DNA sequence: TCGCCAGAGGACAGCGAGTCAGCAA
RNA sequence: UGCUGACU
């Protein structure tokens, strides 16, 4: 379930291997990766 | 602390320790704590007319 | 980008007079009266507000 | 940042604007002794152009 | 006009607006007028001036078999960026937003359609596909015009952009305007390296750079010979040929020698040297067997034929006429006209000979013009489609001379077959600047026409679409006399803003008023009208003398003769005329009028120039007051008041707009440039552009490589007024600092500055840099297998819980060197390999771009990781003031330990008071004051330039503000010893400057090596840092360390820590060489002779072995005297 | 929009409420913390359209 | 009547250190 | 390796 999200549609694509990289319901082809939830510790310094 | 837009979400867990002042000063108590030497104004002559 | 927390010169606490600072301006007041209105006393505090550019409006503003 | 006294500025021409300098670390015992005796900072108190003093407070 | 709506003071209360955050719905136009240049050139360029120069493109005519082909090209289009065939979908548009994600060129097409016909009775119209040509941004071939900032906020644009660049490679190179000598005028010179041409030149000439259409540019060279006859130079493709004149007068007219003589001495008709002079050019070489114009044309095409490269079929007389409309007088379509121009010319170096008139510099700008990117695209184009035409008829030629007849069926196939050519030639022109051309474009420079454009702030930026370099060659010259400042750069170029070390003088700015003329006009009814005035036209009846007459040129071509009591009203009926926009004379023809005396002043005349690429600039013009725009050589005959009280009745014909017209962009924005000294205001514009500020609002999207960003910026609170116009707040640059100049610490002096630790701790300067690393991984491999896919095999114990299952980081992962990157899968195979980080610094990653292939079918092979490295104020980083105060920090000093004033204060900047007496830098003084001041009140004083008189001070103005909020007038309030606790005896100057941070950190300048690479031809240190990299010691480090008599150190240095080996030689034949090893008792044995009780060990240096090595290469012998 | 450095920043510049005489100093080390010297506060929001 | 005092140009070779980066061939 | 910037 990896997600990027378009680059002007802003529609989740999953992408993997093998297959191109366009976006569905467009055809950009750029499309950036998702934040997932995942820990990270930061100092307040 | 921040600004949203829709579809945007903060999430997170904060800490908060004991210090002092001086080794980060966001531990400091006071905005300021100066102090000031009390003047002393003295008329050597009476001042008078305008 | 955004209201800085504390004064950097003295560290009073500013970031809660943005919203208070904004709302006296759109009421005929001017920056002078408005800062005073709001306990800014000493000219490091003053020009924290006073010179503020909230580019945090203008990030805000492209696609998510 | 490598630290250097005011005193020295003079001899170097060093201005604190950014003024990126060398330092080299003798690995021989014997260029150790050299730089002890001859090479030292204060065998270099005088510019040996005209035997005036170099090094001064400023 | 277009300088009104300039705001008289700065304010503050458009930031604290209702509606600071709405995108407006018209761009700014002051900001948009920066880059006008660029684009409005560009625009010409690719649709007026195409057409014009596909039009010159003689007609290819080559022979095929037993027949004659011809081609032409009857039209050429671009068309803007696009889809590349319909292999895509949903959009045919491509906007600049992309090809920066991915790292691509913004490229349109470019097609023409040619005609080839045998005998021109048989043709057939057949429309090829040159190839591709990049865009500019805003420039009519883009998609990105006519869109309103709200809409250019939807695609990721800047919302208040000018492109005025282009993208080779996602780059943005941003070719700026080159100084050229001038157009279609003659520069009369006096240069001494001539009479190196030949046997009797002199050291006298009047060049001349004709341009045609802005598509071709030639140099002509008229010489003086000591006989007193004159010689003409022209270059054709990188050769330079001499024609004597007469050859070229006799060819160009057919007039009886007699008329040619007339025209040559029309203004010094009583000279006799002259009178013989031009009898012998006419009478010396052309009676000498050429009488008539055929015949002169006939020898002249034989003499040339065989390196103009002219078709075989061509008679003599047609090989003439080609030499003469490709390499002198372009301009000029006449031959009667390049005759008149060729006389004028003559006629002006007989006058620089005889002394009669002054040599023009051509380092003055009066004499020089700028080359827009307009210029240069269409000079390239039209060159490539010439190479294009023959190198489709050299495969043509070569393929078979076959019968073409029924080879009317592959000749579209034929076509094409050199059609795959105009591409990556005008690439390199973009991606690396330099010119690789068979004629250089009369241009003189072949390297550095086109830079990165950085946006490291905004005012590097916009600095990048007003520089005007003199010329790259001129950075390697002993004599430094073009850099020199002279006083016609007034108005046209900012005397401040010059680079300050080894492109001082060289590279130039533009004033804020200055600009480029780009428009093109008819200028046909031009000369009817200049005969109603009174001029009178070559052909005759001057009704004076030809000495009494001043010669009118206009643009080239010589109308004639205006005399010499109507030419004061002639000129100011053309300038009246231009002013209220009558007649048809362009807003910004440039009226001269070089009055002749009897002294050798510059050559009388009437010029007219109305060309498309000369400086202008505005000034209210008096006695009209209908703001005029003047040109840099029509400035040099009118007064132009800069004050009003300046102005007088008979003088003072004009008057400048502003007073701080002068100055340019940039040092537009420093406060009070009046009361600092010269060097730091050259110094301030240079740091401006280095500092760590705002530079765009769209991250997310630029994937470029360095990108520094300061988090909370300020707008000053003391700042010129033009800072308002071009609002430079939606980009702030610095923050606003407590400065106490004081003595206090031990650790400010000699430059350093002290930094409150807790205004530290508290954010104050904190920063960030972006990196951003393309990895296409499309290397580690060849056309093979795709050994390229993002992606992990499952349960690799090296990316056990580091990447997410496509072998790239997580966004908002923490990188340390060491850490895994990125993971590719050979697909085949199935192979995996980690790719660990090796910075030596900590970031976040904040992005990933999956890019495709541009035909939306690529296979993830290209990504873009975006790093976040966070930068605070350090110790070692340097800081600076808006006058050139520059200084690093050396120490944080505890907020407990600084001076507090009397009102509870503290100061956030120390500054030791010792910077200012060399310096003089008076204009921090008086920030100081302003910036308190508005602290303050909650004003916002302006610190323009020339605003406040020695009747009107600042620091009285000042401090009546300062005496006016209960302070002191002086500015100083008393502070106590943080230390002591003691009120010190001294009361201290405080108050409130703006700071920027300066790019440059100790983080990116410090290294240390210990061991590690080598270079291997020499086996010492690599020498960089990025590498790990040795430092230099250097000879004159060798010979300031054997002064002190430690040779033991330099033994250490020079020889144990660079380069050591154990070479070893035959003792006897004491060669290097000879030893040799043998095979397996190991005993090297000489080769020369056969012992091996005589080879010995000796410690020498590896480069010496080297030179050994490279000597004998040479049959050399060195040899050695072993003890 | 504001980052994760910065607005852990952001955060540690917040004064707290709670006294600091009923607290103690965290051990060297003392990473996970206990109720003797560690208060914890959480922020979780999301914005959306109305 | 050409050798040496005068006389000419032509050729070559030098042009401060040391750093950091990017981009591209 | 070269061209562009840049530092003292
Ligand atoms: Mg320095
Ligand atoms: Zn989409
Ligand atoms: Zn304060
Ligand atoms: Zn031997």
């Amino acid at each position: 379930p990896m997600i990027y999200i378009c680059g002007e549609c802003h529609t989740e694509n999953e992408i993997k291997s093998r297959d191109p990289i366009r976006c569905r319901e467009c055809g950009y082809r750029i499309m950036y990766k998702k934040r997932t939830k995942r820990l990270v510790v930061f100092d307040a310094r | 602390i921040a600004q949203l837009r829709p579809g945007q979400e903060i999430d997170l867990l904060m800490h908060c320790v004991k210090g002092i002042g001086k080794d980060h000063a966001k531990f400091s108590p006071v905005a300021t704590a100066s102090y000031r030497l009390l003047p002393d104004i003295t008329l050597l002559e009476p001042v008078e007319g305008e | 980008m955004i209201i800085p927390v504390r004064c950097f010169t003295c560290g009073k606490i500013v970031g809660n007079k943005w919203e208070a600072y904004l709302g006296l301006l759109q009421a005929e007041y001017t920056e002078g009266d408005a800062l005073d209105a709001l306990g800014l006393k000493r000219y490091c505090c003053r020009r924290m507000l006073l010179a503020h550019v909230d580019l945090i409006e203008k990030l805000l503003n492209y696609a998510p | 940042v490598l630290r250097l006294h005011y005193a020295n500025c003079k001899a170097y021409n060093a201005d604190f604007d950014g003024d990126e300098m060398n330092a080299h670390f003798p690995q021989s015992e014997l260029g150790r002794a050299e730089a002890y005796v001859l090479a030292c900072t204060d065998q270099q108190y005088l510019v040996p152009k005209d035997g005036q003093p170099l090094a001064g407070l400023i | 006009s277009r300088w009104r709506n300039l705001p008289s003071g700065p304010s503050l209360k458009h930031l604290t607006d209702p509606s600071y955050g709405i995108p407006r719905e018209q761009q700014k136009a002051a900001l948009q007028e920066l880059t006008r240049a660029h684009v409005e050139s560009f625009n010409y360029a690719v649709h007026e001036g195409l057409g014009l120069a596909v039009q010159a493109i003689p007609p290819f005519e080559f022979a095929f078999k037993d027949e004659r082909i011809s081609f032409t090209i009857l039209d050429a289009v671009i068309s803007p960026p696009t889809v590349p065939k319909g292999t895509i979908c949903k959009e045919a548009n491509v906007y600049p937003a992309e090809c920066r994600g991915r790292r691509s060129t913004y490229r349109g097409k470019l097609t023409a359609d040619i005609n080839w016909a045998v005998n021109g009775i048989s043709k057939g119209i057949i429309k090829q596909f040159l190839g591709y040509v990049p865009i500019m941004v805003k420039s009519k071939l883009c998609n990105l015009r006519n869109l309103p900032p709200q809409a250019l906020i939807e695609h990721h644009e800047e919302a208040e952009e000018m492109g005025g660049y282009f993208i080779i490679n996602g780059i943005e190179k941003v070719i700026r305007m080159l100084i050229m000598p001038r157009r279609n005028f003659p520069i009369a010179m006096i240069r001494p390296k001539w009479k190196t041409r030949g046997p009797g030149y002199t050291q006298y000439g009047v060049s001349m750079h004709c341009v045609r259409e802005e598509h071709s540019a030639v140099n002509m060279n008229l010489h003086y010979l000591e006989n007193g006859t004159v010689m003409l130079n022209f270059i054709y493709r990188k050769e330079l040929f001499f024609l004597p004149l007469g050859f070229a007068l006799k060819a160009l007219v057919s007039f009886s020698d007699y008329q040619i003589f007339q025209e040559l001495i029309k203004g010094k008709e009583d000279d006799s040297f002259l009178r013989n002079s031009v009898s012998q050019m006419l009478r010396i070489v052309m009676e000498e067997g050429c009488s008539t114009q055929k015949q002169v044309l006939n020898y002249l095409g034989e003499c040339f034929r065989v390196k103009l490269n002219v078709p075989d079929w061509y008679p003599n007389e047609q090989a003439a006429e080609f030499l003469f409309n490709q390499c002198i007088c372009i301009h000029l379509k006449s031959n009667t006209e390049k005759f008149y121009m060729l006389c004028l010319m003559t006629r002006k170096l007989f006058a620089l000979a005889k002394g009669e008139c002054m040599e023009d510099n051509p380092d003055s700008l009066v004499n020089q013009e700028v080359l827009t990117p307009g210029q240069l695209f269409l000079m390239f184009l039209k060159e490539k489609l010439e190479g294009w035409l023959v190198s489709i008829k050299i495969a043509f030629d070569k393929k078979a001379q076959k019968t073409s007849v029924s080879m009317n069926t592959d000749n579209l196939m034929r076509i094409f077959t050199m059609g795959i050519d105009l591409t990556k030639p005008f690439e390199y022109l973009f991606a690396t600047g330099n010119l690789r051309s068979k004629t250089g474009l009369g241009l003189l420079q072949d390297s550095g026409l086109c830079v990165v454009a950085d946006k490291l702030n905004f005012i590097r930026y916009l600095s990048h679409f007003r520089c005007v370099h003199r010329g790259a060659d001129f950075a390697k010259m002993r004599t430094t006399t073009v850099r020199r400042l002279l006083p016609e750069s007034w108005g046209f170029l900012c005397p401040v803003h010059t680079p300050d070390g080894e492109p001082c003088g060289l590279m130039n700015h533009l004033t804020a008023v200055c600009e480029v003329v780009t428009q093109f006009v008819y200028t046909a009814s031009i000369p009817a009208l200049l005969c109603n005035l009174g001029v009178t036209p070559i052909d005759g009846a001057p009704h004076r003398s030809y000495s009494e007459c001043y010669p009118v040129l206009l643009d080239g071509v010589m109308v004639g003769w205006v005399d010499k009591d109507l030419a004061p009203g002639i000129a100011d009926s053309l300038r009246h005329f231009k002013v209220l926009r009558e007649k048809r004379i362009p807003p910004w023809m440039e009226v001269v009028l070089i009055p002749m005396t009897g002294k050798p002043s510059l050559y009388p005349g009437l010029f007219l120039f109305t060309t498309p690429c000369r400086l202008v600039r505005p000034v209210q013009n008096l006695a009209l007051g209908k703001e005029e725009l003047i040109g840099t050589m029509e400035q040099i005959f009118m007064n132009v008041a800069i004050f009003e009280d300046e102005v007088f009745a008979g003088v003072t014909t004009h008057q400048e707009l502003f007073p701080h017209s002068l100055l340019s962009v940039i040092a537009n924005f420093i406060p009070f440039s009046d009361h600092n000294q010269s060097p730091r205001n050259m110094y301030q514009c240079q740091m401006g552009k280095q500092t760590m500020g705002f530079p765009l609002l769209t991250y997310q999207d630029r994937s470029d490589n360095k990108l520094y960003r300061l988090q909370t910026p300020q707008s000053p609170l003391v700042r010129p007024s033009m800072y308002d116009y071009y609002d430079m707040d939606n980009y702030p640059i610095g923050t606003n600092a407590i400065v106490a100049v004081i003595s206090y610490t031990g650790y400010d002096m000699e430059d350093a500055m002290i930094v409150n630790k807790a205004s530290w701790e508290r954010g104050f300067a904190h920063g960030s840099v972006y990196k951003s690393e393309f990895i296409d991984l499309s290397e580690k491999i060849k056309q093979g297998d795709s050994s390229l896919v993002f992606g992990i095999k499952p349960g690799d114990p090296r990316v056990l819980q580091k990447l997410d299952d496509d072998g790239l980081p997580f966004i908002g992962a923490k990188l340390q060197y060491g850490d895994p990157y990125y993971s590719y899968l050979n697909l085949n195979t199935g192979e995996s390999f980690v790719m660990y980080y090796k910075s030596k610094e900590n970031c976040v990653v904040d992005n990933i771009k999956v890019c495709s292939n541009d035909t939306g079918s690529g296979k993830f092979k290209c990504v873009c990781i975006t790093m976040r490295v966070p930068r605070n104020p350090t110790i070692g980083d340097k800081f600076a003031s808006r006058h050139g105060q520059k200084g690093i920090l050396s120490r944080l000093w505890p907020a407990e330990d600084m001076p507090f004033t009397e009102s509870g204060m503290v100061p956030d900047i120390l500054f030791n008071p010792h910077g200012f007496p060399s310096r003089m830098t008076i204009g921090m003084l008086i920030e100081s004051m302003a910036g308190k001041s508005a602290a303050l009140h909650g004003l916002c004083h302006d610190a323009t330039p020339f605003i406040f008189s020695e009747e009107n001070s600042a620091l009285e103005y000042f401090g009546e503000m300062l005496k006016a909020a209960g302070y002191n007038f002086y500015g100083t309030e008393r502070l106590y010893s943080g230390i002591s606790g003691l009120e010190l005896e001294a009361d201290i100057f405080i108050g409130v400057v703006y700071y920027q941070r300066l790019r440059h950190m100790v983080s990116d300048k410090f290294q240390v090596r210990t061991t590690g690479a080598r270079d291997r031809v020499t086996n010492q240190p690599i020498g960089g840092r990025n590498v790990q990299g040795g430092i230099r010691f250097g000879e004159m480090e060798r010979d300031a360390l054997l002064a002190h008599g430690t040779s033991f150190l330099l033994h250490d240095r020079l020889f144990n820590c660079s380069d050591r080996s154990v070479a070893h030689v035959c003792v006897k034949c004491g060669s290097l060489l000879s030893p040799l090893l043998e095979k397996p008792n190991r005993k090297y044995n000489c080769t020369l002779c056969s012992r091996s009780d005589t080879i010995d060990t000796v410690s020498v240096p590896y480069v010496f072995r080297y030179f050994v090595a490279e000597l004998a290469a040479m049959n050399i012998k060195v040899k050695l005297d072993v003890v | 929009i504001v980052q994760d450095e910065i607005l852990a920043h952001r955060l540690g510049l917040i004064p707290i409420h709670a006294d600091p005489r009923l607290f103690e100093y965290r051990n060297q080390g003392d990473e996970e913390g206990t109720e003797i010297d560690t208060l914890q506060f959480r922020l979780q929001v999301r914005c959306t359209r109305n």
